RNA sequence: AAAUUGCCGGGAGGGAAGCGGAUGGGGGCCGGCGAUGCGCCCCGGC
RNA sequence: UAGGAGGGCGCGGCGGCCGAUGCAAAACCCGGGGCGCGAGCCCGGGCGGAGCGGCCGUCGGUGCAGAUCUUGGUGGUAGUA
């Protein structure tokens, strides 16, 4: 993001070819991003992953199991595409691998604002990725 | 019969913009390019190019066949920017499937 | 799988808005139209004629758009457009897109089974 | 008396050199306008 | 947009900058912006403004 | 004397006496004691999505329903719903959850 | 029921988000939205009063005008939401520092080789914040050309307005109503 | 496709039928139509 | 009411973006389930057997209950005169 967070916000907010939009422009609309680096994939400026500098993403890996990367963008290194993404793949026990996402989200001010988020797209990632192990065994409707 | 105010070929086609204007438009299609996060908003696969805004060398210019272009394109990062060119392919639809389109 | 919303569902009004003498005539149909006549007595609203929405018959804001699940649907047309529903499964429901194949359903269902999203269409087509 | 330095890939097959980064344009620092460039889009296509 | 060097480093030989006839182009130089830095974060997070 | 029991109630003397501040400045020496910083258990086992709300462990302490005045201990009641309707038994004592204890006797 | 015009609800209408979709001026609007509500400097609540505009009601004001308004207050920022265009007619300006929307590269040049500064809004706001040490200026509204053909009726009495003709000369609107001698005057 | 007609099953009819607001009785229909899980705790292995 | 303005729904293209499609597209039918105050929209069932959508921008031969409206079809009239 050579121009700043905000401008690209900006620019961005209306049609991006990671938005979903359903239902109309009226008060029934349905609005989600479905960027890598969103966690609620919520369209919003908070959580955009085009709009900012420092952004965490938490995905179910590729074919492997139980390895949840977690990646950081690099302040810096932003007009360097290749280069401007930190990955890390744990396969640490949920404990341990929540502890890193504090570490790397939370403890060093790199963003606090994902500070529960994040750990709330860890706890999904990580049960979609149990469950993708054994199967359905709670129906968890009550 | 007829239909109600028969379209007529002098309607306006063209229309005209302020070549000044133009010059700005075009130098903010520029300026927006250099960054990669419009760039990726604007839908194109990067994520694994190398810098922004991408430069070759000139050796590039001589070469003479599309192989080799593929393989000018295999040491940037937009192969598969192109792949997604050449498989989104497919027939117009609606009545510009009809009209040589 | 389990609703978020902790707010019952009162809806003001259930029986729909039909046009006004849809019922005499078959061309016309059931799809309101306001009546503009001088002389209509709908439009001047007597007692006993067909009414008018107006906007007083709105539902509640945060009550708006839930089906009796209690979740806002959205419609999706495939496994990639599913998967940006892991943190929303509380409020938002997942409905495959009427034009799939039952190949692909059976993807779409399978997925959300695991990712635990609510479905009104996991048995359509089987 | 400082811009950024825009490094060039060179391709395999390429002979060594000693050179550096490109200085950045200008023109590609310039603003970025959507209106105009949606105003002014909409009015170059109609031309052909 | 993938620039070849010979191109990239003609750009501003073309465009030139804020400077009256540098460019190619006659009668025009680049348009500048109603904000020099438009990062809302150090405006409204500033020591002045704050 | 409802209202005057409202007042009665409502003093702010007579608030420091039911609440008991003596007694709470009798334990932690001459003053009323600090509180502390619990729920350090910093275990959490999964993370909702929505934003946590915690159980209601309900701290509101409603009142016990008034019995009549025309029920006594020894009172002949008369049954008017459920299987014995009409029936005439004996008031023996309203219980603990309010409701009322009969018999028969049988 | 209740005795109001229009159920009391306020029939006029004022501007309270531009029209124009323009990205830095939408951050402008941001950047001051922020001012005026943490800050209560009522400079900043006109500057933005003042975003919500047009643009003929921000005429351009010109070097003549501006070196008029800061003859001797040079220790105070002129704050032009609008336009600064130059003027060869005149000679000598003092090293000013002046805030404004646009600048033509004339003016600016001008400006800066009088060696004062040319702002924008956004470093406006971080050296005067609550409007410190500000010269805040409108240009001349009644100014344009369209405002001549306004006002009571070209051809009533005691009235000055420019008429509509598609040419001046002798015979476009001189004759009947212009002269004692075909008919009368106005 | 619709107006229009035939058969099959059902519904109702003291000089119109149709429509709106109430529910009541019939049908036809909905299992995201409606749950079975949470903590502690003891093994026995994973 | 006449009239005005704002926000939306819908139709057919064009420039882009996201996709669906012989495990069944479009179209059409339903005592199917919903969403919206409403234009309308989403899903199920069926026939159907090849193409189709949604979003942003942009455009136009774009929204029907009337015009003794145009064309086509079909009723009662009537198994009657
Ligand atoms: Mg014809
Ligand atoms: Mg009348
Ligand atoms: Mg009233
Ligand atoms: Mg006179
Ligand atoms: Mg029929
Ligand atoms: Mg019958
Ligand atoms: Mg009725
Ligand atoms: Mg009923
Ligand atoms: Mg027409
Ligand atoms: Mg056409
Ligand atoms: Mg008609």
């Amino acid at each position: 993001t050579t121009v700043p967070g905000s401008l690209v916000w900006e620019l961005v907010k209306k049609n991006n070819c990671f938005l979903i939009k359903q239902f109309g422009n009226s008060n029934a609309k349905v609005q989600f991003s479905k960027e890598p680096n969103n966690l609620y994939n919520v369209h919003s400026y908070k959580f955009s992953g085009l709009a900012n500098s420092k952004t965490v993403a938490v995905q179910p890996s590729a074919g492997e199991d139980k390895a949840v990367v977690l990646s950081t963008t690099k302040t810096k290194k932003q007009n360097t595409p290749a280069k401007l993404q930190h990955k890390t793949l744990m396969r640490k026990e949920f404990r341990k691998m929540a502890k890193s996402v504090k570490n790397q989200v939370c403890d060093n001010y790199y963003r606090p604002d994902l500070t529960k988020p994040a750990l709330a797209r860890l706890s999904a990632v990580y049960r979609s990725l149990q469950v993708s192990k054994s199967g359905i065994k709670k129906k968890n409707r009550q | 019969g007829r239909m109600f105010a028969p379209t007529r070929i002098w309607r306006k086609w063209h229309r005209r913009v302020n070549v000044r204007l133009r010059r700005v438009a075009v130098a903010s299609a520029l300026a927006a390019t250099a960054v990669p996060a419009i760039v990726t908003a604007r839908g194109h696969r990067i994520e694994s190019v190398p810098e922004f805004p991408l430069v070759v060398s000139d050796s590039a210019e001589g070469i003479e066949k599309t192989a080799q272009a593929i393989k000018v394109l295999k040491q940037l990062g937009a192969y598969a920017d192109a792949e997604k060119a050449k498989d989104s392919v497919g027939i117009r639809p609606g009545k510009g499937k009809m009209r040589n389109r | 799988a389990v609703p978020l919303l902790t707010r019952k569902i009162v809806k003001k009004r259930v029986k729909h808005f039909k046009r006004a003498h849809s019922d005499r005539y078959i061309g016309l149909k059931q799809s309101w139209r306001r009546p503009k006549g001088i002389d209509s007595r709908v439009r001047r609203k007597f007692k006993g004629c067909t009414l008018m929405p107006n906007i007083g018959y709105g539902s509640d804001k945060k009550t708006r758009h839930y089906l009796p699940n209690k979740f806002k649907k959205f419609v999706v047309h495939n496994v990639s457009e599913l998967e940006l529903l892991m943190m929303h499964n509380r409020t938002y429901c997942a409905e495959i897109a009427h034009n799939v194949s039952t190949k692909k359903r059976k993807d779409i269902v399978e997925r959300a089974a695991q990712l635990d999203i609510v479905v009104t269409n996991k048995l359509a087509r089987l | 008396t400082a811009r950024p330095l825009v490094s060039v890939k060179a391709l395999d097959g390429d002979m060594a050199t000693d050179a550096a980064g490109v200085p950045m344009p200008h023109v590609m620092k310039a603003p970025i306008r959507p209106d105009v460039i949606t105003f002014v889009h909409r009015l170059v296509s109609c031309n052909s | 947009v993938i620039w070849t060097e010979s191109a990239f480093k003609k750009l501003d030989e073309v465009y030139g900058s804020f400077e009256a006839s540098s460019s190619k182009k006659k009668g025009f130089v680049l348009p500048r912006p109603k904000m020099t830095n438009a990062d809302l974060g150090r405006l409204i997070n500033s020591d002045e403004v704050q | 004397s409802k209202m005057a029991l409202g007042i009665k109630r409502a003093s702010r003397s007579h608030t420091y006496h039911r609440r008991g501040l003596w007694a709470i400045k009798a334990k932690h020496g001459g003053a009323l004691p600090k509180a502390e910083k619990p729920a350090a258990v910093a275990e959490p086992k999964f993370y909702p999505a929505d934003d946590v709300k915690p159980r209601t462990v309900s701290t509101r302490k409603p009142h016990p329903t008034k019995l009549r005045s025309t029920i006594t201990p020894g009172t002949v009641l008369i049954l008017l719903a459920g299987r014995y309707m009409g029936k005439r038994v004996v008031f023996l004592k309203q219980l603990q959850s309010g409701l009322l204890l009969i018999t028969g006797p049988f | 029921g209740i005795d109001l015009v229009a159920g009391g609800r306020n029939k006029r209408t004022k501007r309270t988000a531009p029209k124009s979709d323009d990205v830095y001026l939408k951050l402008l609007v941001k950047l001051y939205r922020f001012l005026v509500r943490r800050t209560k400097s009522q400079f900043n609540a006109v500057i933005l009063k003042r975003l919500f505009m047009s643009k003929t009601n921000r005429p351009p004001l010109s070097m003549r005008r501006l070196v008029r308004f800061m003859e001797g207050k040079e220790d105070k920022i002129a704050v032009i939401v609008g336009t600064i265009t130059d003027d060869q007619r005149v000679y000598e300006i003092p090293a000013m520092k002046v805030a404004a929307l646009r600048f033509t590269e004339t003016a600016r040049a001008r400006i800066v080789n009088a060696g004062g500064e040319c702002l924008t809004f956004d470093q406006l706001a971080l050296r005067a914040p609550l409007g410190q040490n500000t010269l805040l200026l409108r240009g001349p509204k009644n100014a344009r050309e369209a405002v001549r053909h306004f006002g009571k009726a070209p051809g009533v009495p005691h009235s000055h307005t420019k008429p509509y003709v598609r040419s001046k000369g002798r015979k476009f609107e001189k004759a009947r109503g212009r002269r004692n001698s075909r008919g009368f005057k106005v």
